[PDB]
This record gives structure tokens, sequence and C-alpha cells, in this order.
């Protein structure tokens, strides 16, 4: 489910945040994504 | 058989330490 | 088997800095 404030637990990385579609360019060996200051940015869906 | 000549690697031999997307 | 290679290097803990392209690849690296 997307576009709502949902408690999320992707691959053991737990937290709270709204989720939606993204136009990232993930490489095949890539799972997570961070930014310049080391916080989880985008997660590839393991089942999607 | 083989030799043991020594050369320089130049700029070479770099892999991604992790699997985390980054840009700019 | 048959009827100019073998380049072997040795890595040590060294700090590196890698330029990540906007797509997510790496384009330049410098040794510290
Ligand atoms: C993994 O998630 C579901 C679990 O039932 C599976 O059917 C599907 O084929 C997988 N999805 C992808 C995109 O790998």
């Amino acid at each position: 489910v997307k576009n709502k404030c949902v408690n999320f637990n992707f691959n053991g990385l737990t937290g709270t945040g709204v989720l939606t579609k993204s136009n990232k360019k993930f490489l095949p060996f890539q799972q997570f994504g961070r930014d310049i200051v080391d916080t989880t940015d985008a997660v590839r869906d393991p089942q999607t | 058989t083989t030799t043991q000549s020594y050369t320089n690697s130049f700029t070479r031999g770099v892999y991604y330490p992790d699997k985390v997307f980054r840009s700019s | 088997l048959n009827r100019a290679d073998y380049y072997v290097g040795y890595l040590q803990p060294r700090t590196f800095l890698l330029k990540y392209n906007e797509n997510g690849t790496i384009t330049d690296a410098v040794d510290c």
C-alpha cells in the first residue's frame, strides 16, 4: 500500500514514512539508497 | 614457465564497497 | 589447454574517494 503514513519494516530496516513511486535508476546489485548525509533514501521492493 | 616483470597498475582495480545508490 | 596476462595486485586498507555519476556509476577515483 502506498501514499499513506504506514509503519514500514522492509528487509529489517524499520521506521515510519510515506511511500510512493520513484524514478530512481537502481543498479542490479543495488538494494538500499542513501544521500550525502547517511540516511535511508529509497528502498527496492524485495517482492516487487 | 613464467617471468616476474614488474609494471604499474596505473589507475585501476576499483569496485563498489557497498550496494547503496548514490548520485552527484 | 591449447593445441600476456596474470596481473596480480595486493590490496591494503586505504582510504579512497570515488566520484559517483548521476546515474549511480563511478567515473573518477583518487587515492589518499
Ligand atoms: C516475490 O514476491 C512474490 C511473493 O509471492 C512472488 O510471487 C513474486 O514472483 C516475487 N516478485 C518479484 C518481482 O521478484
